[PDB]
């Protein structure tokens, strides 16, 4: 229950920790880790927090033995680097050149949502969008370059990739709107073309015919002088930042820019100003005096296409060396709850594919790697000596909290299911895990449960960094 | 009690969890269930809703009470959303849905002391819910027992018991049930939707109330005006002309006085007004219409043409009646003859096909009987009785009793209520709980035993003992379901319900209590949707 | 059996408190009754001081929560507008009538018989009221008898020293404005004015009218006999 | 917030018991006074039951429901308002040990009260005696019970004639098995509405059938009497109108002023031609009429009457038949005012009047009240409605029942004897109803000073042996016969006393929980 009185509920650890409003400074680090968990891997924000609490619980036993937290934090560094190296040995290497593995990985992420049978066309959408922006050896690929456009109307089966770019706004509905342009150059104008309107008190009083023409000639000439400087730069399409305070583009300016054969799209959302300046490879224009051709783009065709009722503008063929294939995907649906859940479902599908691009390979989820790594670190702990050797044993026991909690939250017997994993993982390798579909221990690879390796890699990496930032705090004082 | 002020875990709000929040969820749904506990069923009683202003209101509807009920609680507001889900969809049965979810939470809290995990409690309910709908679908049946037994008659008999009409209702129910059964039509693409308003009910002063006759067709209340015209004509086939435009001499307006100082105006207005009304009749007798219905009346001179042609005219017809005649007789209401630049009746286009139109002589008012048109399927009821003062109360109660009958027939798939759904599914899930097992048998046993709370609290408002009736209700269905799957029976009869009017256990199919499939399936499934959402909350964070 | 912000007395206790509260007002107005009574002084709190032996004049200045004494003050409202004197006597008749009936209420007598017994005795008192009265002549030579009548009203409200001074003044004030016939008398024609810095025994009667603003000039004649008013 | 268990049933009984126990002393002519203490220094000493209940502030909603019953009961009949509340409160008190201590389900008690309601009304019909409603001398003695002991006692002879002629005016006696029984359709509120006229005499006050208006002829020379008048009713006034849209009239040239002056005469004349289309003999407009329309309708041979209230036009449609029409252009010729008796404009009390009356009984009328002053008219007004309410109960059925507790005891004796033959679970609450019927005359005994134990037991024994007409006297206080000593009450009061009290007592038992919320 928020302080404002709003009542919300959900099982997502990212939404819980965001609205939890933790005033405890050390506990606020778990929120930043969940933010980094969603920014890097995109999934596992709940398990990375639980793994942090286990290392803090294991550190409590280390402090009772007279061990200084510096060695405790330093031993977690070698424990995290070793756990990832062991995870890479059991990981099944996959490549981006195989399109059959990416569709199956995206289809399983879409089976957890209300939309299931319609994911047949949704799975290659996220796959084909990444394969164009992946190239090779690109490491991290920002999903912010993929823009999911939500429009009301249509259906789920209607989708257009439009890899070039897609805007959020319609075209001019007044008199003179071209609504289409061929061989266009698209700039980004943060300015707004309006008659002079100072922020102080102003008023227009016309008591005579000479006063009416005086106001009209000063306004029409001031608007035309701005329109003349735009034509000299050969600007076919203009994007005006949306400002509801004053007038964005005057109706007289719409008639002037229509005579000059210049396409006009106004009321551009301020959130997209930062996005359109990157993908289109253009630069922001504060003033008309600095507004020139060098900051424009290149567009073969700019048209307004309306599937049903949307009247959305699309642009193709940026044809720039600095601008690269930034893709904006349009999502359509009947009800408002469709395009919403679909956007969040495809966003999680993009995060799973993003994990495979930065780090190739995948592992079997359901607590499978947590059991085997804990068994190997227990055997490899004999190779160490001194205080650190006991930490390897406690670090292995701290990795078993994730598979134990999965058995507890699913109604299965806690102690029974965990022992079944240690028994089956001895003979087999990563072939068995916890699955809620079979209500027991079975093969997660046959049940189509696939967790990418980058999620388990980032969860262990962020856990070692979170526990470090915790134990390094020996005191707190008021500082203003 | 009331866990607060935690010395550790510093937050901007209080945090509770453990068995404290699980006990508050049971106490919250208990007070909400007690509000609708006494309002369950028709035997329930109304309650008072008091606001902060000091005013109040009195209503027995459980849906309006829960909407105005003030409850501050995370699980309590979930039941409020559950109450709004049943009102916006089904609109009835919200009282029974809350009682189901309330008993499930009380028995689920007992499973916590049994060391049963809540996910198994949730999974045990979901697996049982899918198989319960399958068992409900097996006991479903369409409308039956119309020949050899009486079902819809007992429906109209219980609905008329609160009115004077209930004395002769045994004779009156035969007219409403037989009519509405034959009036059903498929509408568009085999809908088979019974009409909500049909079979216009008339009244008469003759004899007693038991003389009411059911006419196989529509019957309009009006006379033939001049008696020189025959009351029975065209037995084999007859055409009825539906005309809203008058055949009477056309005037200018109700506020225009005729004052003629110019003898040219007297000849111009007369022959013009007389020439148009004769042109309207000329297009009738030439169209072959033996029956003419006019809403504004017919003049005397224009009617003379109908006397020689044996055409039956009617003066001052009701406009609301003739619009239904066009659908029953296949005709079309004629607004005006001024369409385009021509004047004519569009012969055979607006004339409907009919069998015979005969005037039956009745006491006091006399009506016009129309039987066997082209496509009608409809009928009419003319009530003869002591006086109109009673028939007006009978006609209003007949339409109210027709409302209960048309809703039961509107759904082609019904299930007997009054405890048949809860008791039959309880015994089935008892033996079915072994077919699953694996820690889920205890959840199915508690889910099945939670169904007996609906007939239990229902018999409490009837002053009858709920311990004896609910127990005996199980013994009757238990022995009835032993030989049922064997496809051989001797004394085995299922579907025994609970009749609280007479205080005895009888079959609700013959008693007249039936509920549609949409009512029972959505009430049981949605009750678990709000029940699971409450069981999934292990923690409450409040600023 | 109660409502919030409400107080109620049940059984006969509600009547006993109303009688007891009326007995409290009786003991207050028992001392000032008659010419041998006492002169009460009331203080509003704003600095005003009023000394009056009249019953109603005191009740209007006093604030009483007891609802029984409120009706007694309302009972005296019709006394001054009709009788004009004897409001204290009426209060003593109401209080003692409740005390004498209080003894019979404790014995179990229903108040209706007590109430009806007072109304029957009231009708019998009116019959004896006309027998005990003395018919006085309408002659205007009764001023000598009116001197004793004026003393009855004066001796009550004063110390009896101002009665002999006010006896010819009050008696001649009514007879002068009243012509001799049946008719009636109007007391509005008698004006009452006051001036300080003198003794009360100097009170004299004025046959004419007293004017406020006088002529200021040293040469104006003080005494003018047989002058024409303009 | 919420009340569960059997304690809520007790709270509903104590809520009605608290209201009943207060007004117990308000029953009878000997009823004791009550003193209400307001937060202000003022007080209310009157014994009127309806006046005290309106000044009492209660909390529990069942106590407010009893006050809502008194508001409806006071409108039906003039007296007996507290009798229903005391009766409904005692039934819940007598059934309190049966509902709580005996652990009886409330529906069993509620279903028993439905049978006891019919059984109690059948006894009243047997105890009541027939009376002649067509005798003018007998009805004046029946109304006199509500006349005397009031300011009108000096005019009682004139008050009984004014009340009898007023009741006979509004009532219409019709019955048959054809269209049903209207039950005479007597409505005091709307159709008996009176017009107080200052001056004149109380004897001069007459009850006229029709609508009385204070507006005279609006033209100096016009016909003041019409043999066969025809009334036409309409809403829109007769005068120069304006356009429904925006109208901007700017007149500069001197020759443009006559254009509006000609339109002013045309727009008024067009409204008059719509009225004269039926050739009426009278014109009655709800709003005012301009002087221009006065001359246009004067040439048409009709009288113009403006400024008539809307509440009067509804009653004019009964005495005339003219259908209310809003716009004058929509006026039908079917609105003719035929069957209108007299148009006489004769002035009464230095104020010009008009007569809409006729020779027929629409069940609508306006009583003409005249007296010595306006304060006398106000005393006659409220006393005339109370006199007609008593006469209304007599005209609704030719039966009278003995008062003073005779009818209350007559039902309790027959109910106890009839319940013994039923032999069911409902037999126990029937004795509680019979005990509640005995508390009403016992309340009169407690107010009369007599022994409630001795007089009640002896009065019940006289019903099982003697007649049922023996009640309790208010003035004396001893058991006496009501018929011989001239104490009577109509049955309609007894019909609404038993029916409304039991029906309200059932509604209070149906609520076992108090819901808190908006």
């Amino acid at each position: 229950k928020t302080s404002r009185g709003e009542i919300i509920i959900s099982n997502d650890g990212h939404t819980i920790l965001k609205q939890m409003a933790i005033l405890h400074p050390v506990a606020r680090m778990l929120v930043e880790v969940s933010a980094a968990q969603d920014s890097e891997a995109g999934d596992g924000t709940t398990s990375v927090v639980i793994l942090t609490g286990a290392l803090l619980g294991a550190a409590e036993r280390l402090l009772n033995k007279g061990i200084h937290p510096t060695i405790i934090a330093d031993s977690f560094q070698s424990a995290a680097k070793r756990s990832v190296d062991i995870l890479l040995e059991m990981c099944h290497k996959v490549s981006l050149s195989d399109r059959e593995q990416l569709v199956r990985a995206a289809s399983t992420s879409l089976s957890s949502k209300i939309v299931s049978q319609y994911s047949s066309f949704l799975a290659p959408l996220a796959v084909d969008s990444v394969l164009k922006i992946s190239d090779e050896n690109s490491k991290n690929v920002d999903l912010n370059d993929i823009r999911l456009v939500k429009k009301v109307g249509g259906t789920i089966d209607d989708t257009e990739m439009i890899d070039g770019v897609v805007l959020t706004q319609t075209a001019i509905k007044s008199a003179g709107g071209p609504t289409r342009k061929e061989k266009a150059k698209i700039g980004l104008i943060q300015f707004q073309i309006s008659p002079p309107k100072p922020d102080t008190e102003n008023n227009i009083i016309v008591n005579d015919y000479r006063q009416m023409d005086k106001i009209l000639k000063e306004e029409r000439a001031y608007l035309l002088n701005i329109c003349k400087k735009i034509k000299k730069a050969k600007c076919n399409v203009l994007l005006i930042q949306k400002s509801i305070l004053r007038d964005a583009v005057n109706d007289l300016a719409l008639h002037f820019l229509s005579k000059l054969n210049i396409m006009v799209v106004k009321d551009i959302e301020r959130e997209e100003i930062e996005f359109l300046s990157k993908g289109l490879g253009c630069k922001p224009i504060a003033d008309i005096e600095l507004f020139t051709e060098d900051r424009l783009g290149s567009a073969d065709l700019v048209e307004e296409i309306d599937s049903d009722g949307s009247k959305i503008v699309r642009v193709t063929g940026i044809r720039n060396n600095n601008a690269r294939p930034t893709v904006s995907v349009v999502i359509r649906g009947a009800n408002n709850m469709i395009i919403d859940e679909t956007e969040r479902s495809l966003h999680d599908a993009l995060c799973v594919i993003r994990c495979l691009v930065k780090e190739r390979g995948l592992i079997a989820g359901g607590g499978a790697p947590e059991i085997e790594i804990s068994r190997r670190l227990s055997k490899e702990a004999r190779s160490m000596e001194g205080v650190q050797a006991f930490i390897w044993q406690e670090f292995a026991s701290a990795l078993e909290v994730i598979p134990t909690t999965l058995a507890e939250n699913a109604g299965l017997n806690s102690i029974k299911v965990v022992t079944e994993l240690r028994s089956k993982h001895e003979n087999g390798e990563l072939n068995d895990g916890i699955s809620v579909r079979r209500s027991g221990t079975t093969n997660t690879y046959e049940e189509h449960i696939l967790q990418p390796v980058l999620v388990s890699t980032s969860a262990i990496t962020l856990a070692s960094e979170c526990v470090k930032s915790i134990l390094r705090i020996d005191d707190i004082a008021f500082s203003r | 009690f009331n866990n607060s002020r935690s010395d550790t875990l510093f937050l901007g709000g209080e945090k509770i969890s453990g068995d404290d929040i699980r006990n508050q969820n049971v106490l919250a749904t208990m007070a909400v269930a007690n509000v609708v506990k006494s309002s369950l069923g028709p035997v329930g009683l109304d309650k008072m809703l008091v606001d902060d202003i000091g005013d109040f209101t009195v209503t027995n509807d459980g849906a309006t009470i829960l909407s105005l009920l003030d409850v501050q609680h995370p699980a309590g507001k979930i039941l409020v959303e559950l109450a709004q889900q049943q009102d916006r969809e089904i609109g009835d049965g919200t009282t029974s849905v809350v009682i189901i979810a309330s008993e499930l939470l009380k028995r689920a809290n007992e499973l916590v002391k049994n060391k049963i995990h809540p996910t198994t409690i949730i999974t045990g309910f979901r697996v049982a819910l899918r198989e319960a709908i399958r068992f409900i679908n097996e006991v479903l049946s369409t409308s039956v027992d119309t020949l050899g037994k009486e079902t819809l008659i007992n429906i109209a008999k219980t609905s008329m018991s609160s009115k004077i009409i209930g004395a002769d209702s045994d004779f009156f129910s035969n007219m409403v049930v037989d009519a509405l059964l034959a009036v059903k039509t498929q509408n568009s693409k085999g809908e088979i939707k019974y009409p909500v308003k049909a079979v216009n009910v008339l009244k008469a002063h003759g004899k007693s109330a038991t003389e009411s006759l059911l006419v196989p067709g529509y019957a309009l209340n009006c006379t033939v005006a001049s008696q020189a015209m025959p009351k029975r004509i065209a037995g084999g086939n007859v055409k009825i002309a539906c005309l809203d435009l008058n055949l009477q001499k056309a005037r200018m307006a109700m506020g225009v006085q005729i004052n003629i100082d110019d003898p040219e105006q007297l000849e111009q207005i007369r022959k013009r007004e007389a020439g148009i009304v004769l042109e309207r009749v000329k297009k009738i007798i030439d169209a072959g219409a033996q029956v003419v219905l006019t809403t504004k009346g017919i003049d005397d001179l224009c009617l003379k043409e109908f006397v020689e042609a044996k055409i039956m005219g009617v003066r001052r017809c009701k406009k609301e009646d003739l619009r239904r005649i066009a659908r029953a007789t296949g005709a079309t209401l004629v607004s005006s003859m001024s369409n385009l630049e021509g004047e004519e009746t569009f012969e055979s286009s607006y004339l409907g096909l009919c069998d015979e139109v005969v005037q039956a002589k009745f006491s006091d008012d006399e009506c016009i009987l129309i039987k066997g048109t082209s496509k009608h399927s409809s009928s009419s009821i003319i009530l003869r009785g002591a006086n109109d003062y009673s028939l007006d109360e009978m006609e209003r109660s007949l339409h109210d009793s027709l409302s209960v009958v048309k809703r039961t027939l509107e759904s082609g798939n019904v299930v007997p209520g009054g405890g048949c759904v809860e008791a039959a599914l309880n015994i089935y899930l008892d033996n079915f709980a072994t077919t699953v097992g694996s820690r889920e048998q205890l959840a199915i046993a508690e889910f099945a035993a939670a169904l007996l709370i609906i007939p239990k609290t229902l018999a409490v408002n009837a002053a009858k003992d709920s311990s004896e009736l609910v127990a005996k209700l199980r013994s009757y269905h238990a022995a009835s379901q032993m030989a049922k799957p064997e496809d051989v029976k001797r004394r085995s009869y299922r579907n025994y319900g609970l009749d609280l009017i007479r205080g005895k256990i009888v079959d609700e199919i013959h008693a007249g209590v039936l509920e549609p499939t949409i009512s029972k399936v959505k009430s049981l499934k949605s009750a678990l949707e709000a029940c699971v959402a409450i069981l999934r909350i292990d923690t409450m964070i409040t600023v | 059996l109660l409502n919030p912000k409400a107080e109620s007395l049940r059984r006969d206790a509600a009547l006993k408190v109303n009688v007891t509260s009326a007995e409290g007002l009786q003991s207050v107005l028992e001392t000032n009754l008659g010419p041998k009574g006492t002169l009460k002084m009331l203080v509003d709190g704003a600095g005003n001081i009023k000394l009056t032996k009249d019953g109603k004049v005191l009740l209007t200045e006093m604030q009483i929560q007891s609802p029984t004494a409120v009706l007694i003050a309302r009972a005296a409202a019709a006394q001054d507008e009709i009788t004009g004197d004897g409001t204290t006597t009426v209060v003593c008749l109401v209080g003692e009538l409740l005390r004498q009936a209080h003894r019979f209420i404790q014995e179990g007598v229903h108040p209706r018989i007590i109430t009806d017994g007072f109304e029957i005795a009231r009708k019998e008192s009116m019959k004896f009221l006309d027998e005990f009265k003395i018919s006085k002549t309408n002659l205007s030579n009764d001023r000598e008898f009116l001197l004793q009548v004026a003393r009855s009203s004066l001796l009550t409200k004063v110390d009896a020293d101002l009665t002999e001074v006010l006896t010819p003044i009050v008696t001649d004030a009514v007879l002068s404005v009243y012509d001799a016939q049946a008719d009636n008398l109007d007391l509005h024609m008698v004006e009452i004015m006051q001036m300080q810095h003198l003794s009360p025994k100097d009170t004299t009667f004025i046959k004419g009218l007293v004017l406020d603003h006088g002529g200021r000039h040293p040469d104006m004649p003080t005494r003018v006999k047989n002058a024409y008013v303009l | 917030e919420r009340t569960t268990g059997r304690q809520a049933q007790i709270s509903n009984i104590t809520a009605a018991k608290a209201v009943a126990d207060v007004i117990r002393t308000c029953l009878g002519p000997k009823a004791m006074l009550k003193m209400l203490l307001d937060p202000m220094g003022g007080l209310v000493l009157t014994n009127d039951g309806h006046a005290i209940l309106r000044e009492i502030d209660v909390a529990h909603p069942a106590a407010k429901s009893m006050l809502e019953l008194s508001r409806t009961q006071d409108e039906e009949v003039g007296d007996g308002t507290t009798t229903v509340i005391i009766l409904a409160g005692e039934i819940l008190a007598q059934c309190a040990p049966y509902l709580i201590e005996k652990n009886i389900h409330p529906v069993i008690i509620i279903q028993a009260l439905k049978k006891a309601l019919t059984d109690a009304l059948e006894v009243i019909k047997q105890v009541s005696k027939p009376v002649d409603v067509e005798n003018d001398a007998a009805m004046k003695k029946l109304i006199q019970a509500s006349i005397g002991t009031k300011y009108v006692i000096h005019w009682s002879e004139k008050m009984c004639e004014l009340a009898l002629d007023a009741v006979k005016t509004v009532r219409k006696d019709l019955g048959q098995t054809v269209e049903g029984e209207p039950n005479f359709e007597i409505d005091i509120k709307r159709y008996v509405r009176v017009e107080k006229i200052p001056g004149g005499d109380v004897l001069d006050s007459r009850v006229l059938k029709g609508v009385l208006l204070n507006k005279d002829v609006v033209h100096p020379k016009m016909s003041r009497h019409i043999e066969n008048p025809r009334v036409v009713l309409l809403d829109c006034p007769l005068e120069y109108k304006k356009g429904e849209s925006q109208t901007n009239i700017e007149i500069e040239k001197e020759e443009d002023w006559n254009r509006i002056l000609q339109i002013e005469e045309e727009q008024v004349q067009l409204m008059c031609e719509q009225i004269l289309a039926v050739r009426p003999t009278l014109v009655i407009t709800e709003k005012g009429v301009s002087d221009l329309a006065q001359h246009y309708l004067l040439k048409g041979g009709c009288s113009v009457l403006r400024r008539v209230k809307k509440s009067d036009n509804n009653r004019i449609a009964r005495v005339t038949g003219a259908t209310i029409v809003n716009r004058v252009e929509d006026l039908k010729e079917s609105d003719v005012g035929t069957n209108c008796g007299l148009f006489k404009v004769e002035m009464i009390g230095d104020e010009y009047f008009s007569f809409l009356d006729n020779c027929k009984e629409p069940k609508a009328c306006t009583i003409m009240l005249r007296g010595g002053s306006k304060d006398i008219l106000n005393e006659i007004d409220r006393n005339l409605q109370d006199a007609m309410a008593v006469a209304r109960n007599v005209m609704l059925s030719p039966s009278l029942s003995p008062g003073g507790g005779a009818t209350e005891m007559a039902v309790s004796v027959k109910l106890a004897e009839k319940a013994k033959q039923l032999e069911g679970i409902q037999q126990w609450p029937y004795q509680a109803v019979a005990d509640a019927m005995e508390c009403i005359p016992r309340t009169l005994i407690q107010n009369a000073g007599g022994d409630p134990i001795r007089l009640l037991s002896q009065l019940r024994a006289k019903h099982a042996q003697g007649n049922f007409t023996t009640g309790i006297d208010g003035d004396k206080g001893k058991i006496v016969d009501m018929v011989s000593y001239g104490i009577w009450e109509p049955e309609v009061i007894k019909q609404q006393s038993v029916k409304t009290a039991i029906e309200s007592a059932c509604l209070l038992l149906r609520v076992d929980d108090i819901v808190s919320g908006v």
